[PDB]
């Protein structure tokens, strides 16, 4: 959903 | 502390960068002097670097076209479409990690190894070499951008990412072991560079993708610490970074040749 | 006593500077200053053929304008197709160091030659269908540096000696000796009537040699350096001339001098081949730098230039037809060129 | 295409697996070329390592490593159109009769030629100092003496890092290396560092000349691969 | 010395040879590429239809 | 060059032979091979071809998958695994080289043959027998349903000689080009679909039957032959 930049940006 | 690294900036940095890596593929593809196992590598670095920063630029502008709402677009279709640019980002990032693994180990062939260097490594397989390369990372980009939420994919990336550091590291110096060596026999017939070389080559390698695969351990062993909340906040500084790598690393590898600056003048004409 | 040679060869060398001179009345570059510019020719690479495996040091065309002998270090002759770049023959050569090939006008043997100081005549067209070694032409005491087949049976052949030999094939031997080079002939460029020929070497000097006469018909001396390449105007009757010293110039045999010197400023580098157009109207000059540039003959401005070389185009050669230039270099490849309008 | 297109591609395409696999032959191959004026004894070299033509192949091999060793020779004496064609070698080895004083002032000239000279600013000179038997027997006699053909020999004295021989007298120490000193002159002095020279003591006696030639030549693609790394 | 006597003689020859005028070579020259240019594929570009090379 | 074809002999239907033929002196693995076949009183049939390499091999229908063409180079030797033997193979089987470069003279040599008993475009040739004298001017006909003319511009008919004791032996390979040993007696033109050959002396060398043959395309037929009958 929330489609961020790379991945594992943020915890769990 | 965040450094607010703005989509612009992820635009630019890898416009610039795909700009830089596709003048380096159309060099060696333009200079048949560069058809040679070497240049393969660095070809083929300069296309992960090229990909990577490209899928950090198409993810970019799929993010600004969203915050525009110029794209509206289902859950399902965006979170497919995430995961296959972080397959090509992360593909293109194990890819080119691995090539300079490679260029590591053919640079080192060619020295300890020098007389049987072009028995050792051929265009035959330095191909195979390069397909393996990109074959493997998709296999394990897909079932990291599938396990994602597993530690065990993270744990890889960082052990991959130091399997590669203890590499290059015993590598380089021991290539650096041999120009000590040689300057002592030039100084001995006559009657640094290496190390600032070295601290090029690893410095930025390890200060540009190191900061992720750190990023990653805390995201593993550290998912709530606000020390680590700090570091998580950077991760945009992190992935500009890695494309800082795709900048740089035409002008350390590539752009060390003279013959591919000859080809780049003739190109740029 | 020497002295009085010494110093009549002075003498006559000052008689021919006046006649020449009493010839000079206008230069090549007034006649043609009114005719038109060639404008610029932008040729295309219509091939590349990249079969060799060291750098290539010479090329020849078939009289059909589409067989290509090409010579290089890795001690292969192939025979290409240029129309469809296939590889026709490829002839291992009893020395890597060849530095001459030639292909027959009737394309049934092919010459090479180098430092081995050996031309090896290959026949092409035997019925055991492997190519093989029809003479090994030995008598030469230096490097074997040019040699073009007059016929079936004849081959002259320039030597780092010093010297050219007319060679008769079937014997082994050579008929004529051409001796009055006083340093490495280089080049070597036979007259479309095969009566004469000239041949440029390292005393910077282009002698002309009646074929079977035998002597020195008369000498050009203009170059400052080593004349490195050397063709015939498609006339018979007037011959470039390439050096170490960055210029080529046209020589006619019957005003006896430069007609005409093509250099350009930016140009600081050795040319290494030379070929006319069938008209005679396009020069194309190989050079150190990975360029061969093209001039009209008749203005002496630089037309054009070929670009796609990534090391020293080694040897030039325009087919009979004039369809194409192909091109060696260095980097072991040969490129084949034309515009098409 | 028709049936013999296709045929003649098939024919070229076998001739391609042919010259791939002289390829493999070719870069495996070290090609070197075996300079030296007549007296230098480049020709006892030649047999002791195998064991009107103007050029000698040369083939030896040392742990697996192909060496052609091109003993140009029967040439005319102006080397400098010829020399264009061993750029890309991997090694000039120079011999140098070491004895014949005389002599070695043009062996020295013709030493700086080579490594001035524009096509050989990258290719490496292996200098054998051959005959120094005979050298160091003309020494030990002292009938004639460096001094008498260059008197930098009475200002010039033995490196503090000279490793004479357990037999060798100094002075024979000096004689040698101050001949080597005087060819690394020239070496140090127009070398870009793109290029060096590795002067080697030898004798006819020497079966150990083609592990330094092999040695020598692992030495020069290393400073080569290291300085296009920007390590040396 | 015999070979200054030669190299004389081959002077004397050479300076014995007829030679036309500069301008009537170049004007020989000129005409040969005037009368051969259209002959002349890489000087007047032949159609692409007829060029061997393409289509 | 001395290729001998060994094998053949009677053999029962569904039998099975392998026919093989020693090249001697000639540079066999740059050759292709060809097998032809001559039924008793009939024209050539064009059987099996391997490559220079035995990358490509092509077949006859009538034979495509019941013979298998190999060849050992380092023995010089090429074979032809015959299985399911039929009448219609009764024949002698000539093997014929082939070298394909621009220029070159492809079928330009036939072995002596070896004879087996069993116990497409189409080359028209009209004239089964033509009755002739010596120093006569005379020409063969021969027509094809396609045009032999390809874009490459070669026009791929070519001419054999069958001497009545002998093999076949090429005369003309493209439509103009006479082969390397030939009397230039012999000549060859077309037009692509209908050509000629022209004998403009005749003499006793010359009688036998003339088959066209094309190589525009496998399955390389052959046409029925033209008789000369001094
Ligand atoms: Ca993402």
């Amino acid at each position: 959903y929330s489609l961020e930049h790379x991945r594992w940006g943020k915890p769990v | 502390l965040e450094v607010s690294i703005s989509d612009g900036l992820f635009l630019s940095l890898g416009l610039v960068s795909l700009v830089e890596n596709a003048l380096v593929v159309a060099t060696i593809a333009k200079n048949r002097n560069l058809h040679s196992p070497m240049y393969c590598f660095i070809c083929c670095l300069a296309l992960s670097d090229l990909l990577v920063s490209g899928s950090n630029v198409l993810e970019t502008a799929v993010i600004l076209l969203l915050e525009a709402g110029a794209l509206v677009a289902r859950a399902a279709v965006l979170q497919q479409l995430d995961n296959v640019i972080d397959v090509i980002t992360c593909s293109s990032m194990l890819s080119s990690l691995c090539f300079l693994g490679a260029i590591a180990v053919d640079r080192y062939i060619s020295i300890f190894y020098a007389l049987r260097y072009h028995s050792i490594v051929t265009l035959p397989r330095a191909r195979r070499a390069v397909a393996a390369i990109w074959v493997a990372s998709v296999v394990f980009s897909t079932l990291f951008i599938a396990y994602y939420d597993h530690v065990a994919v993270l744990l890889c990336l960082v052990v991959f990412f130091l399997a590669m550091l203890v590499l290059m590291a015993v590598l380089y110096v021991h290539m650096l072991a041999r120009a000590c060596q040689h300057a002592q026999g030039i100084a001995r017939l006559h009657k640094l560079k290496g190390a600032v070389t070295l601290t090029i080559l690893l410095g930025i390698f390890f200060l540009c993708w190191g900061p992720f695969f750190l990023h990653l351990t805390l995201i593993v062993l550290c998912p709530e610490h606000p020390t680590c909340g700090c570091i998580f906040k950077n991760f945009n500084l992190f992935l500009a970074l890695i494309i800082c790598n795709a900048i740089i690393d035409p002008l350390i590898y590539a752009f060390h040749s003279q013959e591919l600056r000859r080809t780049l003048k003739e190109v740029l004409t | 006593e020497l002295d009085q040679l010494r110093q009549e060869a002075e003498q006559l060398k000052n008689q021919i500077r006046d006649a020449r001179k009493a010839c000079a009345d206008a230069t090549l570059s007034q006649i043609t200053n009114n005719i038109d510019p060639v404008g610029r020719i932008q040729m295309r690479t219509r091939r590349t053929l990249r079969g060799h495996l060291a750098k290539i040091y010479a090329m020849h065309w078939g009289t059909d304008s589409r067989l290509l002998v090409s010579a290089s270090q890795d001690g292969k002759l192939i025979i290409w197709d240029s129309y469809t770049t296939n590889k026709v023959h490829a002839i291992p050569l009893r020395s890597s160091w060849v530095m001459t090939c030639a292909y027959a006008p009737s394309g049934n043997y092919v010459a090479c030659g180098g430092l081995d100081n050996i031309c090896s005549i290959y026949n092409l067209k035997t019925r055991e269908g492997n190519v093989r070694v029809s003479r090994e032409l030995a008598g030469h005491t230096g490097y074997l540096s040019c040699c073009r087949f007059l016929d079936d049976n004849q081959i002259v052949t320039s030597s780092g000696d010093t010297t050219c030999a007319l060679w008769d094939i079937e014997t082994g031997q050579q008929t004529t000796t051409f001796t009055g080079h006083t340093g490495d002939v280089m080049s070597l460029s036979l007259a479309p009537d095969t009566r004469l020929f000239v041949s440029g070497a390292c005393d910077a000097s282009a002698k002309l040699w009646d074929v079977r006469e035998g002597m020195c018909r008369q000498t050009f001396t203009g170059h400052e350096s080593d004349i490195n390449a050397i063709c015939f105007f498609p006339n018979g009757n007037a011959f470039a001339t390439g050096s170490d010293d960055a210029t080529c110039r046209l020589f006619d045999l019957r005003a006896d001098q430069e007609l005409m010197t093509y250099s350009h400023d930016n140009i600081i580098c050795g040319i290494t081949s030379v070929s006319f157009s069938k008209s005679g109207r396009l020069l194309l000059a190989g050079y150190d730098d990975f360029n061969c540039n093209v001039w009209d003959a008749l203005k002496a401005d630089r037309a054009g230039v070929l670009a796609g070389h990534d090391n020293r185009v080694s040897c030039l050669g325009v087919t009979d037809d004039g369809m194409a230039v192909a091109t060696g270099s260095w980097d072991s490849f040969l490129k084949i060129w034309n515009g098409s309008s | 295409l028709s049936a013999e297109d296709k045929a003649a591609v098939e024919r070229s395409k076998m001739i391609e697996k042919q010259l791939q696999k002289d390829k493999q032959v070719y870069r495996a191959t070290h090609r070197l070329l075996l300079l030296g004026a007549d007296n230098s004894g480049k020709s006892t070299i030649v047999k002791q390592m195998r064991i009107t033509s103007g050029i000698f192949e040369t083939k030896f091999q040392v742990d697996k490593v192909n060496f052609h060793m091109f003993d140009v020779g029967a040439q005319r004496d102006e080397r400098r159109k010829w020399i264009q064609c061993f750029n890309d070698v991997t090694a000039i080895i120079f011999v140098v009769d070491s004895s014949d004083y005389n002599r070695l002032q043009e062996a020295l000239n013709d030493f700086k030629s080579i490594w001035n000279n524009r096509w050989l600013r990258t290719i490496s000179v292996i200098l054998f100092l051959n005959k120094q038997d005979l050298l160091a027997e003309k020494v030990l006699a002292g009938k004639s003496k460096i001094e008498d053909y260059f008197p930098e020999f009475a200002r010039y004295t033995t490196p503090e890092d000279a490793t004479p021989e357990p037999g060798e007298d100094p002075r024979v120490t000096r004689a040698k290396y101050f001949i080597r000193d005087e060819f690394l002159r020239i070496s140090t002095a127009s070398g870009d560092g793109r290029h060096y020279c590795y002067p080697h003591f030898t004798c006819s006696v020497d079966t150990e000349n083609a592990r330094r030639i092999f040695n020598d030549c692992r030495d020069i693609i290393q400073r080569m691969h290291l300085r296009q790394y920007e390590l040396l | 010395i015999a070979q200054a006597r030669k190299l004389v003689e081959q002077l004397k020859m050479e300076a014995n040879i007829d030679r036309i005028k500069v301008s009537k070579a170049a004007a020989d020259l000129m005409a040969y590429c005037e009368a051969h240019a259209k002959e002349d594929p890489l000087l007047t570009p032949v159609p692409a239809s007829e060029n061997p090379f393409r289509e | 060059v001395q290729l001998v074809e060994s094998g053949g002999g009677l053999v029962q239907p569904g039998g099975s032979r392998k026919l093989s033929c020693s090249a001697s002196g000639f540079a066999f693995s740059s050759f292709g091979m060809h097998w032809v076949r001559q039924a008793p009183e009939k024209g050539l049939e064009w059987v099996a071809y391997i490559s220079s390499g035995s990358g490509t091999i092509y077949y006859a229908d009538t034979v495509k998958g019941r013979f298998t063409i190999s060849r050992d180079d380092p023995k010089n030797t090429l074979f032809l695994q015959m299985t399911s033997l039929r009448s219609e193979d009764t024949a002698m089987y000539y093997c014929v080289r082939s070298i394909y470069y621009y220029g070159s003279s492809p079928f330009d040599f036939w072995g002596q043959g070896t004879t087996l008993t069993v116990s497409d475009i189409v080359m028209t040739q009209a004239t089964s027998s033509v009755p002739v004298t010596p120093g006569e001017s005379v020409s063969i006909s021969c027509r094809s349903s396609k045009s032999l003319l390809h874009s490459n511009g070669n026009t791929y008919l070519y001419w054999f000689l069958q001497r009545p004791g002998q093999s076949p032996q090429l005369l003309i390979y493209r439509m103009s080009n006479l082969a390397s040993g030939v009397p230039d007696r012999f000549s060859g033109s077309g037009s692509g679909t209908a050509f000629t050959l022209t004998i403009s002396r005749l003499e006793a060398e010359d009688v036998g039957v003339y088959y066209c043959m094309q190589h525009l395309e496998y399955p390389l037929t052959f046409g029925a032959g033209t008789k000369l009958e001094l």
